[PDB]
């Protein structure tokens, strides 16, 4: 059974990232057993929560929640409302509120639109944080399109020297339709992860969560151009070098640059 | 009509020209059209009223300078039709248009219109027996010897790193930017501002230019140069007033790297040579990042080299052993693998003639460059 | 506990749906997955009948020396489909890479011999297109209509570099004088998979109206149409997600923001807006 696993895992990373809910409730329905280590293993499209008492979005995953219920960032309370919640110390509270704050100005610049939330949770040697973005496409157009956030970072903060190991493991799973141009329509989806980490000293002057929001935007530049080129890189020399017109002709051509080459090789040694 | 051709090495900051079949461009200058901006009163001024080259050079301080490329795009076309005049005329080269064949070159993936434009005035304005444009990076290789590897190079308008494996320019994996040499001077220059020492006159753009070329080094941590205070070293103008630096010159060529300084996306030169490297098949990523050639007067900064083996060091695999490898001259070695190519009995073969291009247009230019 | 035939359908919806590089290896995840086989190789054996035929893709019967694929217009009915070309029966096994046992068949095929010289002609046409080409075009009469139905696919798949690009096309062409319809639609589908996943997903359907006139006309007519719409859709396929795909997904979140400066943090967490 942990073959099944590997097995359900590669299965995932096969069928279309667009119908990851129904094919894991599917996975699920096929084998119960597994049902605890797939919604652990298996990475989802992110859930919509509304804060009754705010009247606010929040988003919701593994670790705000505590059981049925989910923490909210805005009011610090868990619907359905449970005795007992996991909540985090006084000072890690305040510390998320500011979180929380700093990433709304954070997705508000970068997409200008869509739902965020933060989280969290608080460790003897460290806090550890969930950054969680949601961001929908124009409806009305025909092209549709998403872009999810998942960054969860880890920082190790040091008794003496004021200095903070992070370990920032970030996805981002995005789906690209493009219904335009009168020639068809095509759909586009994505899921690269990317992992980093870094020792930074403490200042005075700006926070630690601000020392995790400067991973997050390197990350964020850096994953999207990644992201934005390995659509390219693929969906180009694939497609082109399946259907390319201008392949038969430069193919003589080729064959005649092929003697050529072979005449400037011996030249360019002597 | 098979003459000895000419290698006419187009680029946004200089312009490289001569003889095929020769180890040095013997006619070399800044790719400008320099006009009078003053009114000529006295009898017996300079005259023709349209500089290019070493009278430009010499007569500055009179001329309004203005580029007709910018990235690898010419803007203005009757402007490089007057220094592509003046390139065949009796000033530099001795010898008609309608001679020798012609070899151009051009930054790759670049606008098809002006490739077209381009064509049409070596055929039509000027009477060419037969035409070849090509790519810088192939050129390069061919200079050195070497025909795996991958060719970064950064000129005063393009940025581009070409992999290429044994005769096989990867058209796909080819990346660019619009960041270069001449975007490096203009932040140099906003920069100059913030200090104190104002430039804003065309003429007076070039001695920022010189100072680029002349006092920058770039730092391999620039955490660490910011921290710490400069020093604040001096360099003396044209004129006689010196003026102290400062930070402006190790902070100006860190746009390469960092593009967002400017105000514009882009990836930067060392995410531009990995991710040509990573396009490519997984194969031939080893035999690419062993050859990594450098070109181009805009990586002569001090440093740049060093910190373009830390860059890689960082984003690529570990255990890869990593080479930047780079010519004595690196201004000249696009033009010396064109005079290279040229010299090779292959190039007939090539080219595109006159009678071909009066017969077919534009189809058959597009078919023999690739 | 799930029914046993409850996990029949949950197998069925994967390897109706599964990328052609991998989907053999998709049958084999589905089959590692349960552990008793004839379950799931008795439901896999009636999904590959309707999933192989919407690949489009050929078996090669072992003495042919070419490539015919397989679609809902070869199917006899008795497991078997036609070979339009060279004119003979194959039994297709559907698990196995192989379909051997063939049987010679003859037919009148007098609307079949005319789209036989077009199909010869199209062949030479998507050699033209692909470096690797197969095709079949079928002869058929759909409830008293007149049909040619040519089909063309492209299979690159390798197993170390995780990409996998696959072509399909359906082509009808109904013959009617003077005036004939034409329906098509062309799929493209590539998947790259390493460090995480990509997937280019597409299609574009077409209606056309042709008149027939000539056996030389019709064949360079209809791989004309072909031609230019194929190349229409690669050029808006390759040139408009490099440029528009580039906006658009930037559109959604862009590269750098609105100020194209980096955002400072210092100043989200000691600045006030509004009013």
């Amino acid at each position: 059974s942990d073959q099944q696993l590997d097995c359900a895992l590669d299965l995932m990373r096969r069928l279309p990232p667009q119908q990851i809910e129904k094919n894991l409730s599917d996975l699920i329905d096929l084998v119960p057993s597994l049902c605890e280590d797939l919604l652990s293993s298996v990475d989802q499209p992110l859930k919509i929560a509304r804060d009754k008492v705010v009247g606010k979005d929040y988003l919701l995953c593994d670790y705000n929640r505590d059981g049925d219920s989910y923490r909210s960032p805005w009011s610090n309370k868990y619907d359905p409302p449970l005795e007992d919640g996991a909540m985090p110390s006084a000072r890690l509270r305040k510390l998320e509120v500011e979180a929380n704050n700093a990433f709304d100005q954070y997705r508000d610049l970068y997409f200008e639109g869509g739902v965020s939330s933060v989280y969290l949770w608080d460790l003897d040697h460290g806090f550890a944080g969930v950054i969680l973005i949601k961001k929908a496409g124009d409806g009305s157009k025909k092209i549709k399109g998403c872009w999810d956030s998942i960054h969860v970072v880890e920082v190790q903060e040091k008794s003496s020297g004021r200095t903070a190991h992070y370990k920032l493991t970030s996805t981002v799973m995005l789906w690209l339709q493009t219904n335009k141009s009168g020639s068809g329509t095509m759909n586009l989806g994505g899921s690269l992860t990317r992992q980093m980490e870094k020792d930074e000293t403490v200042s005075d002057c700006s926070p630690h969560i601000a020392n995790i929001g400067r991973l997050v935007e390197d990350m964020e530049n850096k994953i999207r151009s990644t992201l934005n080129e390995i659509y390219f890189g693929k969906t180009k020399d694939i497609v082109n070098g399946l259907r390319s017109v201008d392949v038969i002709p430069d193919n003589p051509k080729f064959q005649q640059l092929q003697r050529e080459l072979s005449q400037v090789l011996t030249q360019r040694q002597i | 009509i098979a003459n000895q051709p000419v290698v006419i090495d187009n680029g946004s900051g200089v312009i490289k020209a001569g003889f095929a079949g020769d180890q040095i461009p013997k006619y070399c200058f800044p790719n400008y059209v320099g006009r009078p901006k003053h009114v000529r009163v006295m009898a017996g001024a300079l005259e023709g009223d349209i500089f290019i080259g070493p009278k430009a050079e010499e007569h500055r301080g009179l001329l309004s300078i203005r580029y007709p490329m910018e990235h690898g795009i010419v803007k203005d076309w009757n402007d490089m039709e007057r220094i592509w005049q003046y390139v065949y005329s009796k000033e530099q080269l001795q010898t008609f248009s309608e001679e020798h064949p012609v070899l151009l070159t051009e930054a790759p993936l670049n606008p098809r219109k002006n490739r077209e434009r381009a064509a049409e005035v070596f055929f039509e304005t000027f009477n060419v027996p037969a035409l070849f444009i090509s790519m810088q990076a192939v050129l390069s290789l061919y200079a050195t010897g070497r025909t795996t590897g991958v060719v970064l190079d950064s000129g005063d308008g393009v940025t581009h790193a070409v992999p290429i494996y044994e005769g096989f320019a990867m058209p796909h994996s080819i990346m660019r930017i619009d960041i270069a040499g001449r975007d490096v001077s203009r932040f140099l220059r906003l920069y100059l501002r913030k200090e104190g020492y104002d430039f804003h006159s065309s003429s007076e753009f070039e001695i920022v230019k010189a100072i680029k070329e002349r006092a920058c080094y770039l730092s391999i941590n620039p955490q660490k140069d910011e921290t710490l205070e400069t020093e604040k070293a001096q360099y003396y103008l044209p004129d006689g007033s010196t003026i102290e630096i400062g930070p402006s010159r190790f902070r100006a060529p860190e746009l390469l790297f960092r593009p967002d300084l400017i105000g514009e996306e882009s990836e930067g030169i060392h995410e531009v040579l990995v991710f040509a490297i990573q396009k490519s098949d997984m194969d031939l990523r080893r035999t690419l990042f062993s050859n990594i050639v450098l070109s181009g007067g805009s990586t002569l900064f001090k440093g740049f080299g060093d910190r373009l083996l830390s860059e890689v060091k960082k984003l690529a695999p570990k255990d890869v052993k990593i080479r930047i490898s780079a010519p004595q001259e690196r201004l000249y070695s696009t033009w010396i693998g064109g005079s290279i190519l040229a010299s090779l009995d292959t190039f007939k073969k090539m080219w595109v003639s006159k009678k071909e291009y009066e017969e077919d247009g534009a189809r058959s230019i597009h078919r023999k460059t690739f | 506990r799930v029914s046993d035939e409850e996990k029949v359908r949950i197998a069925a919806k994967f390897i109706t749906h599964a990328p052609p590089g991998e989907f053999n290896e998709v049958f084999n995840d589905v089959r590692l997955l349960l552990n008793n086989d004839n379950l799931l190789r008795e439901g896999a054996a009636h999904a590959f009948a309707q999933y192989n035929m919407d690949q489009f893709t050929p078996v090669k019967i072992e003495g042919y020396e070419d490539q015919v694929l397989i679609t809902e217009h070869g199917d006899l009915g008795n497991s078997r489909f036609l070979d339009p070309r060279n004119k003979i029966s194959f039994k297709f096994d559907h698990l196995r890479k192989e379909a051997s046992d063939p049987q010679p068949e003859e037919v009148d095929g007098s609307l079949k011999s005319w789209r036989e010289s077009c199909d010869s002609a199209l062949r030479a046409y998507v050699k033209d297109h692909y470096s690797n080409g197969f095709c079949t075009v079928y002869a058929k009469n759909i409830d008293g209509q007149q049909t040619i139905i040519a089909c063309i696919e492209s299979h690159q798949f390798q197993p170390k570099n995780f990409w996998n690009g696959r072509w399909r096309s359906e082509w009808k062409f109904t013959i009617t004088p003077p005036t004939a319809q034409v329906v098509g639609v062309l799929k493209i589908q590539v998947h790259y998979y390493e460090d995480g996943n990509v997937q280019l997903v597409s299609h574009k359907d077409v209606q056309d109206s042709v008149t027939v006139s000539n056996e030389a006309q019709t064949a360079k007519e209809f791989i004309k149409i072909i031609e230019h719409a194929e190349n229409e859709y690669q050029t808006a396929i390759s040139e408009n997600y490099q440029t528009m795909s580039d906006t658009t997904f930037k559109a959604l979140r862009r590269q750098l923001p609105v100020t194209r400066t980096k955002i400072d943090w210092n100043k989200i967490l000691s600045y006030k807006i509004g009013k």
